[PDB]
């Protein structure tokens, strides 16, 4: 019984669209461009390197991990997802160098290495 | 150059903060011109021997609105000429002075209206710039919010100003944050919410409209100023820009050869061009103006000196009258350069005529 | 050979020479700017004046309380009515916002004309007979500020390539690696995340071409002496290619102190925190937080995490349901609700105190997850700094989060930004430890109906000394 208005424009709900403002999604837009462009602010970081860690970013933002246990999942998820891009932009080393690092931090298991790799290059045959 | 030909007085008493030509007006129809201040629009119509006829004035019924800002536009079917006002309420309203109404308005800014412009191609995209921080572009014809111009890369203080280039395929907006941002606006991104917006059919659908939010601009820069920018205009592809520091600033994003459409946003360069010296206006929401051709600009100063330049310089010449001495707050060129009008903060108007 | 007081002179006069030139030349362009966009001013303002020649738009006419408007030029005074613009409600003051689902960080002579003076000077020096040292002497007497004599011999002479690159060098295992390992957040499995400022400790990055060596290098680092797998890996070399190579309140912050203990001088323990699954101590250490080995709820002083105001680690607390089915919200553990984002979904209207409120969309338990307040995070003196400019709005949208960092709203925030302040409030803020992050969770202090307004007593979260 009172009118209501969306928090991104401050302009009134219609009674048809019935008390629903979720302009409040997980990952918002303007994120994934500040991350983007702060990446491509960095000096000491390559081109390649920097394009996989905006893919990575925009991956984990995308599902919103929270756990050390999803990240074997979160990385053959990656090659599913973004497989084409990396294959395609050519950064299929730079990503094999993201994959021993995330073993380096203790996230992903050695077989998580060689499946996400193995994935990605049945995916090139695919080409 | 130009002769005084007319002092007008408004009885409110309270600064007049906008002038507007309407230059939508026929080859041949006489030269009208609106003015805002207080909590009143009125309409006037230029005559021979520097008479200016009082036509139309409106009030709105709220005693503490106070416009600041109006724009002319047209209907595309009807053909009559419309006047967008806004002010302190951040509220805007369209009128009809053929129906003598207020034909629509726009609440959703969360703060006062400083400017309104209309795009130079399409009479229904309306530009609104707030001391809420960010612009808005609404679609006059469909009653939507096409895009919000702000957020984390948009200004971090009060929009003053705002500017379509040519051919509207460009914004450039400033303000107290001492920036100047660039929003294009012929991305693909923008010329399919400008669609979209066009489809949109609140009967056909119980879904809101999807507005833009537009965080990041094309381009962003703090060292044209060292303060507040309160006005800015495209001169072509170049920029002209003033702050208090008694200077109008010509300018280009990027290095002197960089291309206006192959600036990245990440752009860190400035080049000026040069600059329009004048002195006492160093006084907050002062502006300055050009003729439909872009070959005269006009800025009035805060003890009533009114400075025109012949910007064909690939010349200032000084208006001044003993009976005008209040702070010019806004100037406005008729379409065919022939009239300059001035408005002050005592509710007075005043012609210069071209001969 | 010519003397000192010569050279600097010359600098001098060349330098004066350059810049009157670089003056001239740049005067040029700028007109020739200003000529080549008039062109494109004709141009834009034809196809503008040819579309307002396609068009007959309607002349305005007089109207019809009135008004009057009188003239300092003698001429009539003018008398017309006077048309109200009809009553239009305006909505309560709002300023430019960015939504946030989760906190964000905040933290609180050129070299062109050097070279060509340098140059010029040396064709000066070949010019004399008939890089020397006393052009840069002079250079330096002339700028000492740009730097010394040696210095300037130095600047006048005047990263890593990607493995992907036609540029590929052969290289360390740690420089293929470092971009990774510098800016790689574990906290949060992002690259320059937005939430943790320090830099990830060395031991936690610890558990033939230039390209293919590279990668040789790496690899032997994660598969010691498996060339059966680095060959698998490499591609382009086998087994026995690749062994032949060989032959040739206080914030929370990881500690990490090789081959001494978690004691009194741990910042851990000092800091009165437990180490978390992100220090580098012992898997052994004492001061670790265990989990909590709960069936289901973890919502009362029987679990260890809710006692101890911590929310549910998902790789500790592996039976209360915190670990398991990600894509649902309502989970068996009741204490996952900020890091799952579990929040309810509200409404913005103007409150029925003042500006604007929040209400919520439909109804709340007593001790219910309502939202997680999030903002930026600031520091202490960047809240001070920040605080003066919003005493003259009236204005206090900024939380303590512990002794080191406060939550502002202001810039960034999610809709429970909207909630009002009361002594008499519905809902109360609780900073709960969640996963190495304080976090201020919004909870209903009573059952709250459908549509029903929210209010916290700010003062709670304000009160920090
Ligand atoms: C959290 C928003 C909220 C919450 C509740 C419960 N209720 C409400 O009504 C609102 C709306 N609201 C109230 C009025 C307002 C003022 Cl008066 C000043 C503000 O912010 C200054 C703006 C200049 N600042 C600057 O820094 C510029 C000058 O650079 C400082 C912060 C803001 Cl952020 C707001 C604002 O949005
Ligand atoms: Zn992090
Ligand atoms: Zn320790
Ligand atoms: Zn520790
Ligand atoms: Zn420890
Ligand atoms: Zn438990
Ligand atoms: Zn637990
Ligand atoms: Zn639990």
């Amino acid at each position: 019984n009172r009118l209501y208005f969306h928090s991104d424009t401050c302009l009134p709900l219609r009674p048809q669209e019935m008390e629903v403002d979720d302009e409040d999604e997980k990952d918002p837009e303007w994120l994934r461009e500040k991350t983007i462009t702060q990446i491509e602010e960095f000096s000491d970081v390559n081109e390649g390197e920097k394009e996989v860690m905006k893919l990575w970013n925009l991956h984990v933002m995308k599902h919103g991990f929270i756990a050390d246990n999803q990240m074997n999942h979160a990385c053959m998820l990656f090659v599913e997802n973004y497989g084409q891009k990396i294959i395609k932009k050519n950064l299929c080393r730079n990503f094999m160098l993201h994959l021993v690092s995330m073993h380096d931090f203790n996230l992903i298991s050695i077989m998580s290495i060689d499946k996400a790799v193995t994935k990605l290059r049945e995916m090139q045959q695919k080409l | 150059s130009f002769k005084c030909v007319n002092s007008l007085k408004e009885d409110h008493n309270q600064p007049l903060f906008g002038v507007q030509f309407n230059w939508h007006s026929k080859e041949g129809d006489p030269l009208v011109f609106a003015t805002v201040g207080s909590n009143r629009v009125t309409l006037y119509e230029c005559h021979s021997q520097g008479e200016i006829r009082l036509l139309q004035s409106y009030v709105d019924a709220d005693a503490d609105e106070n416009f600041y800002t109006c724009a002319w536009t047209y209907d595309s079917n009807t053909s009559h000429p419309l006047l967008a006002v806004a002010g302190s309420r951040g509220i805007i309203r369209i009128i009809n002075p053929i129906t003598m109404q207020c034909i629509k308005h726009y609440v959703g800014h969360g703060n006062a209206i400083n400017e309104l412009k209309f795009h130079p191609r399409d009479p229904n995209l309306l530009l609104s710039v707030s001391k809420d921080h960010a612009l808005r572009l609404w679609n006059i014809q469909t009653d939507t919010l096409v895009a919000i111009f702000g957020g984390v890369e948009g200004h971090r203080d009060e929009v003053l100003s705002a500017d379509y280039d040519l051919l509207g395929e460009k914004i450039m907006s400033c303000g107290m944050d001492h920036s100047l941002k660039l929003w294009r606006i012929n991305s693909k991104r923008m010329m399919n919410a400008i669609k979209e917006s066009y489809d949109y059919n609140p009967n056909k659908t119980n879904r809101p409209f999807i507005s833009q939010k537009i965080h990041f601009p094309d381009f962003s820069t703090r060292d044209i100023h060292r303060n507040y920018v309160d006005c800015v205009r495209w001169l072509g592809d170049l920029i002209l820009s003033k702050s208090c520091e008694n200077a109008i600033v010509c300018w280009k994003p990027g290095k002197m050869e960089d291309d206006i459409d192959k600036i990245k946003p990440s752009e860190s360069n400035v080049t000026i061009l040069g600059r329009f010296d004048y002195s006492q206006c160093d006084i907050w929401y002062m502006r300055f103006s050009m003729d439909f051709w872009q070959k005269m600009l006009a800025l009035g100063n805060q003890v009533g000196k009114l400075y025109v330049w012949d910007l064909e310089v690939e010349k200032c010449t000084t208006l001044t009258h003993h009976k005008c001495g209040a702070a010019i707050r806004q100037t406005s060129f008729s379409r065919d350069s022939s009239i300059l009008i001035a408005v002050c903060d005592d509710a007075s108007i005043w012609r210069w005529d071209r001969l | 050979e010519k003397g000192p007081i010569c050279w600097r002179k010359r600098v001098k006069s060349e330098y004066m020479r350059l810049r009157q030139l670089k003056r001239f030349r740049r005067a040029d362009e700028v007109k020739s700017m200003f000529n080549s966009n008039r062109q494109k001013i004709q141009e834009r303002t034809e196809i503008l004046n040819q579309e307002w020649k396609q068009r007959r738009i309607q002349p305005v006419h007089i109207m019809t309380r009135e008004c009057s408007v009188t003239s300092d030029l003698d001429f009539p005074k003018q008398v017309i009515p006077l048309k109200t613009l009809n009553a239009v409600a305006s909505v309560p003051i709002m300023y430019s916002w960015s939504p946030l689902q989760q906190n964000f960080m905040v933290e609180d002579i050129n070299d062109e004309i050097f070279v060509e003076l340098v140059n010029a000077l040396g064709q000066l020096d070949r010019r004399d007979e008939k890089p020397s040292d006393k052009i840069f002497e002079a250079i330096s007497s002339m700028f000492p500020d740009k730097g010394t004599a040696e210095e300037l011999k130095e600047k006048y002479k005047e990263c890593t390539p990607n493995i992907d690159g036609p540029n590929a060098k052969s290289v360390q295992r740690e420089q293929s690696l470092h971009s990774f390992h510098t800016l790689f957040c574990r906290r949060c499995f992002k690259y320059d995340c937005f939430l943790h400022p320090f830099h990830a400790t060395p031991n936690t990055y610890k558990r033939w071409s230039g390209a293919e060596a590279s990668m040789f290098r790496v690899l032997i680092g994660t598969y010691y002496d498996n060339f059966c797998a680095i060959a698998r890996l490499i591609g382009t070399k086998t087994c026995r290619q690749v062994y032949e190579f060989r032959v040739k309140v206080y914030n929370y912050q990881p500690c990490d102190h090789p081959r001494q203990p978690c004691d009194n001088s741990c910042p851990c323990v000092i800091a009165q925190n437990f180490c978390e699954k992100f220090c580098q101590c012992s898997s052994e250490c004492q001061n670790r937080f265990p989990g909590c080995r709960c069936k289901a709820q973890c919502n009362t002083k029987q679990c260890p995490c809710y006692l101890a105001v911590r929310e549910c680690d998902p790789d500790l607390c592996l039976t209360c349901g915190a670990a398991d089915h990600w894509d649902s919200k309502n989970v068996s553990c009741k204490n996952c609700s900020i890091q799952r984002g579990s929040k309810k979904h509200l409404l913005l209207a103007p409150s029925d105190v003042a500006g604007w409120g929040i209400f919520i969309k439909d109804p709340v338990q007593k001790n219910e997850f309502i939202s997680e307040y999030c903002g930026e995070i600031i520091s202490q003196d960047e809240a001070d700094r920040r605080g003066k400019v919003y005493d003259k709005y009236m204005c206090s949208f900024l939380f303590n989060l512990n002794n080191d960092f406060v939550v502002d709203a202001t810039r960034k925030g999610n809709k429970i930004r909207f909630a009002n302040h009361s002594v008499n409030p519905n809902c109360y803020a609780k900073v709960m430890m969640v996963n190495g992050d304080h976090r201020i969770g919004i909870f209903a202090k009573r059952a709250i109906q459908t549509g029903e307004e929210l209010f916290f007593d700010y003062r709670y979260s304000q009160a920090d000394a």
